[PDB]
């Protein structure tokens, strides 16, 4: 959902240029820079709190409910918030001015038969005059006291010029109730009341919120990031802390290569105009293109080359299944904490960061030690395989032959192609050439 | 309803340096990106640099990279435009308007240029008063083209414009079309003078254009025969 | 350089016209959103459309913002008086690592019939080419639409040195005129056998030419 | 012009301390760039230099 | 809200982090007994030659 010019909160109280929203589910109510109020002037104690709830339940539902305020005008409006030509005030807020020359002590009810946790959302006026005062309010002690089964809130105005804003030295302060099922609500204000409508439907979903301007492009993506969807193939990712889905770890290194393919001694011998076909040792074949491990027979017939697939599979297989087991393909996270503020709150504020900081750090660490443990694990695991394949041949050939050390068996035989081959499967018997090998390595 | 104020039309000459001021009123320029566009007269629009409030990023054309400079006053909801060693050419019109790539977006791209402003005029020059050339214009030929003949007069490397060009103070008002002055790559205007007379009068009567300056105070009458 | 815009595009009252705007593979593959600013007769440019036909507030319907492929356009219906002014297709690139311009168009409501340049083109004067410089005075009137691109080339080449021309201005009764100044040093007009101002207006081309 | 903060004296004895039973409560308030301070007190107030 | 949030978080945080480091310590430790008796069985067989 795109707030645009709007902010999960000027939704909420209802604001005029943010009516659009009313009654609006969403996912992840995406809050533009761009944004901005133009209502009469509030201010939310613990503001950042009730805004982080209402992105939870994901939903602006609004109920409205047949509230009857006696003796007390009713839909009270101002300049500063206009709806259109005329002047008007909150969408799900009532202003109450008091009728004739009196403000009785308004106190009504309202029971919670439904079973779902409603969300009130009141507040309270705070005069700019005495004048203003006893005039919109009678008394000149005004006063609110909203109040469940459960817990009691009363808060008290508090007359004084301050700021001004949009035409108004004055001030709204917004207070939110909770009320649980079977619960029941009651408000008992002497004056200075600003009375819902209604309630709004809470629900308990994955639905959070995040900051940012980017632009919102037809497609899918199950990561979503301030800095746009990103792709989540990589176990880790270094755009920013703040993620929403199935995401990759934000760790804070930028890059990590990972080993995925065979430690490479580059380079060749490429020994003369006859080849030496020397054995692998100190080099490798940039000729076999066919395999990763193979044999090169230097026969009477000549020269020839051939992968051994059994060998080079072997290794393939390790090395594929690895890295999506030690990494987790995927985690999800929805609503987290703020990982970011505009101002200073002192011990709480601090906290929050610390926390997420000290995460970053401590993962940070297991993705740089795990590719070190990773790439050094594979290197072994696929020199290895090319150092069996080399004893599987010297148990294979036996004494007909001997290991030059150049990483080679000298056949001490004729050994036609069909004879290399015989020794390539395994299938190869060293009695055949046993009398014929012995006679020339010792004679 | 948001308004933009601009610093004052300036001038100033080449090597010189100039600075454009914006104010911004409702929408705080702080939740809100910006960039600016040269207007050379009549020369169509040239975007010049960016600069983004509450994120310190700044990218600039290619071109004036150095010379230009942005800067932000986020305390009273001004923006800055800086232009240094300025070059004749340089001088135009310059204009700043919101910009939404802020925050995450950073780039620029996305948004869609909106609320300009009513537009800051520099001037760059190092020009001075001149006095102006008057040169008779005749027909090459006898035109005899359509009708009659046109002969005219020429006024070139002359500051400051204009200068009143009367055509035998006033006894030849038919037919004379002065056309609008040019600026010159060297920085003086010049502009002409012509008239549609018969060609059955080439040398029955004489033409003289009264170019009188105010500027130069240079009163110049030339003849025009073919 | 600057997107590729049409110089000039002109309709009846209450017609579809049509400015193509086409851009550079870095633009193009990019799509990168396009917008599209009316800069009205000496008054500061205006969001006319953005995001790809993204309405602003204010603004008739009547403008719509299409595109694809290498290019996108602006179509205007119900064209009416106020609706003539300068527009600009404004977009981004990624080559350039900047954002790109459009060269210009003048849409002008008909009303007012087509005009044919009147090109006079004067030679140096006695007087003039005696302090060793000559100017060759071409004064193109009489044209409407105000639109001309006009070119001046020796025998053998087009010559863009001492090239001034003054964007052309209305007259009393609604034509326009402008005038395009292009002088030279003498040994330069002896050069060649005639020199002559070319003037491009509506695909047609008037000329003038004089020799020493 | 963001927030708002009001407080109001509470009379009382005290815990005595260097000779007083009397205290001050402190209260900071940060002021943004641009935005405005305002101080409206009926007495009691602290103000600062 | 806030408060609960962050608690919510830590306590998270802290399982997802831990149970990496189970998930990976036993992945080596199987890994690495494989080698270990894998090995001895080798040795004897060298012990021999
Ligand atoms: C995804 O989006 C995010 C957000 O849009 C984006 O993050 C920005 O990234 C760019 C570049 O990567 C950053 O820009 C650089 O900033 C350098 C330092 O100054 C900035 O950062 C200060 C401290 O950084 C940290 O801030 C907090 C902790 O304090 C932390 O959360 C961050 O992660 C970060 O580590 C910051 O304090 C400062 O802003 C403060 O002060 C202003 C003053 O008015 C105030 O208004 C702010 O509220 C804030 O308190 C500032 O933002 C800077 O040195 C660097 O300079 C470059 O250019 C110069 C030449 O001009 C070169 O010499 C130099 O080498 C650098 O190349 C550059 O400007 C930016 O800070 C990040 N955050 C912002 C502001 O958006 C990601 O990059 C995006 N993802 C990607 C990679 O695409
Ligand atoms: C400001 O605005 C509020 C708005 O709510 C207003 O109302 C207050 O609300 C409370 C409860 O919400 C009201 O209390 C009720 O009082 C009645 C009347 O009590 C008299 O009559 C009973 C017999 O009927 C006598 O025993 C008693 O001595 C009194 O004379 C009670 O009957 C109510 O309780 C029972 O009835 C309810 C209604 O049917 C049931 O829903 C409830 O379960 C109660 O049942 C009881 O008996 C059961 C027997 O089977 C037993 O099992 C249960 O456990 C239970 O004991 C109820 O208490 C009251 O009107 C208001 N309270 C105040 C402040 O006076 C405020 O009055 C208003 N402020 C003012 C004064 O202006
Ligand atoms: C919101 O929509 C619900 C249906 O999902 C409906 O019951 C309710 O009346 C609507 N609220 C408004 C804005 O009237
Ligand atoms: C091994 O080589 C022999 C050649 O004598 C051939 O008959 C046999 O099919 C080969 N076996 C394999 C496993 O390729």
């Amino acid at each position: 959902l795109d707030g645009i010019d709007c902010t999960l909160i000027d939704a909420l109280l209802g604001d005029p240029h943010c009516d659009v929203f009313q009654n609006e589910t969403w996912d992840l109510f995406v809050e533009r820079s761009k944004a901005f109020s133009n209502c009469y002037p509030y201010d939310v104690p613990d503001y950042a709190s009730l805004r982080s709830l209402v992105a939870s339940s994901g939903t602006l539902e609004f109920i409205t409910e047949g509230f009857t305020w006696t003796g007390v005008t009713q839909n009270g409006g101002s300049n500063a918030c206009k709806r259109g030509p005329g002047s008007g005030f909150f969408s799900r807020l009532n202003w109450v001015t008091k009728s004739g020359s009196t403000y009785p002590v308004l106190n009504v009810t309202m029971p919670n038969n439904d079973n779902f946790d409603k969300l009130y959302i009141w507040g309270v006026h705070h005069p700019s005059t005495n004048q203003e005062q006893t005039s919109l309010y009678v008394q000149a002690s005004g006063r609110v006291t909203v109040s469940t089964r459960r817990s009691q809130q009363t808060i008290i105005p508090n007359i004084g010029s301050r700021p001004w804003v949009r035409g108004l030295s004055s001030r709204i302060s917004i207070y939110w109730t909770i009320v649980k099922p079977g619960d029941v609500l009651v408000i008992n204000s002497n004056g200075n009341l600003i009375a819902p409508r209604g309630y709004f439907k809470m629900r308990t979903g994955k639905s959070s919120i995040m900051r940012s301007d980017a632009p919102i492009d037809t497609c899918i993506s199950e990561c979503i990031t301030p800095n746009g969807s990103i792709p989540n193939d990589k176990p880790f990712q270094n755009v920013n802390k703040i993620t929403y889905g199935a995401c990759p770890k934000y760790v804070k290194q930028n890059t990590l290569k990972l080993a995925t393919g065979m430690r490479n001694v580059p380079e060749k011998q490429t020994r003369g105009l006859f080849g030496a076909i020397a054995g692998f040792i100190e080099n490798g074949w940039e000729g076999m293109i066919d395999g990763w491990y193979g044999f090169r027979h230097q026969n009477s017939e000549g020269t020839g080359q051939a992968a051994d697939l059994k060998s080079t599979q072997a290794a393939i297989d390790q090395i594929n299944g690895k890295l999506n087991r030690v990494i987790e393909k995927t985690n999800e996270k929805f609503h987290q904490i703020e990982k970011e503020f505009s101002e200073v709150e002192g011990r709480i504020q601090d906290l929050e960061k610390y926390v997420e900081d000290t995460k970053i750090d401590l993962w940070s660490y297991n993705a740089e030690l795990l590719v070190a443990l990773e790439n050094q694990h594979t290197i072994d695991l696929t020199d290895s395989e090319m150092n069996k394949l080399f004893e599987k041949t010297r148990r294979q050939l036996r004494e007909n032959a001997e290991d030059m050390g150049n990483g080679c068996f000298k056949i001490y035989h004729k050994c036609d192609n069909a004879c290399i081959e015989s020794i390539r499967n395994g299938t190869y018997d060293h009695d055949v050439y046993r009398d014929e090998a012995l006679n020339n390595r010792f004679q | 309803q948001v308004q933009l104020v601009q610093s004052g039309a300036e001038v100033k000459k080449p090597g010189a340096s100039v600075t454009v001021s914006c104010q911004v009123s409702g929408y705080t320029l702080t939740s809100y990106g910006l960039s600016w566009v040269r207007q050379a007269p009549g020369q169509g629009l040239e975007w010049v640099g960016w600069i983004n409030t509450y994120d310190g990023q700044t990218k600039y054309v290619k071109k004036f990279q150095g010379r230009v400079t942005m800067t932000t006053h986020t305390g009273t909801n001004t923006a800055y435009m800086e232009m240094k060693s300025l070059r004749s050419d340089d001088t135009a019109v310059y204009y700043c308007a919101r910009v939404e790539g802020v925050r995450g977006v950073m780039g620029f791209h996305y948004y869609p240029m909106d609320v300009w402003g009513q537009g800051t005029m520099v001037t760059v020059s190092s020009a001075s008063t001149k006095g102006p050339s008057v040169f008779p214009l005749a027909p090459s030929s006898k035109s005899t083209s359509g009708g009659t003949a046109a002969l005219g007069c020429l006024v070139k490397d002359y500051f400051p414009e204009p200068v009143t060009v009367s055509w035998n103070s006033g006894a030849l008002t038919s037919g004379v079309h002065t056309f609008p002055a040019v600026l010159q790559s060297s920085g003086l205007y010049s502009l002409s003078s012509v008239v549609t007379v018969p060609s059955s009068s080439l040398g029955t009567q004489t033409y003289i254009c009264n170019v009188n300056h105010k500027p130069s105070n240079t009163k110049v009458d030339k003849k025009v025969e073919p | 350089s600057v997107l590729t815009q049409p110089p000039s595009v002109s309709g009846a009252p209450g017609q579809r016209v049509t400015i193509s705007c086409t851009g550079s593979s870095s633009n193009i593959g990019a799509g990168y959103a396009v917008h599209w600013y009316q800069q009205l007769p000496g008054t500061a440019p205006k969001l006319l459309i953005s995001g790809n036909s993204n309405r602003p507030s204010g603004v008739p319907d009547r403008f719509s913002g299409s595109k694809s492929g290498t290019s996108a356009s602006l179509a205007i219906t119900g064209l009416q008086a106020e609706d003539e002014a300068d527009y600009y297709c404004q977009s981004y690139d990624s080559s350039l690592s900047g954002s790109v311009f459009g060269g210009g168009t003048k849409l002008t409501v008909l009303g007012q019939p087509k005009a044919a340049p009147s090109v006079t083109l004067f030679p140096p004067s006695s007087e003039e080419l005696q302090a060793n410089k000559a100017t060759l005075v071409c004064l193109i009137s009489d044209f409407y639409p105000g639109a001309v691109t006009v070119a001046w080339k020796a025998d053998s080449s087009p010559v863009k040195a001492g090239v001034e021309t003054t964007t052309p201005s209305k007259q009393s009764n609604n034509k326009y005129a402008a005038s395009s100044y292009l002088s030279l040093t003498p040994e330069q007009w002896k050069s060649h056998r005639s020199y002559s101002c070319q003037v491009t207006h509506e695909g047609s081309t008037v000329e003038k030419t004089v020799a020493p």
